[PDB]
């Protein structure tokens, strides 16, 4: 059980994990090899539901 | 962001990646009393917090 | 589906049926991007105490 | 009887009440966990029926 | 249901039947966001007098 309370679980509830997208800004019109640098600055938002029974 | 101004704009095309991990494969952060929680109060609205292990 | 179609509605409420009880909530959210779109490592700072690296 | 005048109703035609739901503006790259203040500023506008017999 | 749909059309009428009358009223509305999306305690000012608490 728990030292902080509640109930101890095996396979608790799992996580949910969540991420924007890259967007990248405007590459270069010649090639290069190098890693992205620049991309289009952004967030999300939304609505989340849980129901416990 | 020009100069001393900000706008914000919809990028209708842009998308956000989200997945839960049901086999437990990765360092399982929840249940170490971390703050970022659902608010109390139903009209509030929150930050997602970050992930690091 | 689509851009002028809601995903989902607001559902928080809580019904109480004698045996069970399931408390529904929904909250809004926001969500950065978090290290600028990149892993990185991190560890303790130099000459901290052994007990805190 | 309504002092005022009119129908007297136990279960009167129910309140019907609206919001619009707010959108946060820009959050932080670091994780906050303090309340939003900032919001994109908005209102909405639409027609309204209402058909008595 | 889309972005360039009407959702529906503008009825504004009154039919009389003889027996039953419907009277039908559409009209447009506008929708501010009030008190900056969060709820408030209210009360009297003050040395407001006992009869207006």
């Amino acid at each position: 059980s728990p030292l902080m309370g509640g109930f101890g679980l095996k396979h608790p509830p799992p996580q949910i994990l969540i991420k924007n997208t890259p967007v990248p800004a405007n590459p270069s019109t010649t090639f290069s090899a190098a890693k992205f640098a620049s991309f289009i600055t952004q967030y999300s938002t939304g609505q989340v539901s849980v129901e416990i029974e | 962001q020009n100069d001393g101004t900000t706008t914000i704009a919809n990028n209708l095309t842009s998308t956000v990646q989200v997945f839960t991990d049901s086999e437990y494969q990765l360092p399982y952060v929840l249940g170490s009393a971390h703050q970022g929680c659902l608010p109390p109060f139903p009209a509030d609205v929150f930050m997602v917090p970050q992930y690091g292990y | 589906d689509g851009v002028g179609n809601s995903s989902g509605n607001w559902h928080c409420d809580s019904t109480w049926m004698g045996d069970r009880v399931i408390t529904t909530s929904t909250r809004t959210w926001a969500l950065p991007t978090y290290n600028n779109h990149l892993y990185k490592q991190i560890s303790s700072q130099s000459g901290a105490s052994n007990d805190n690296h």
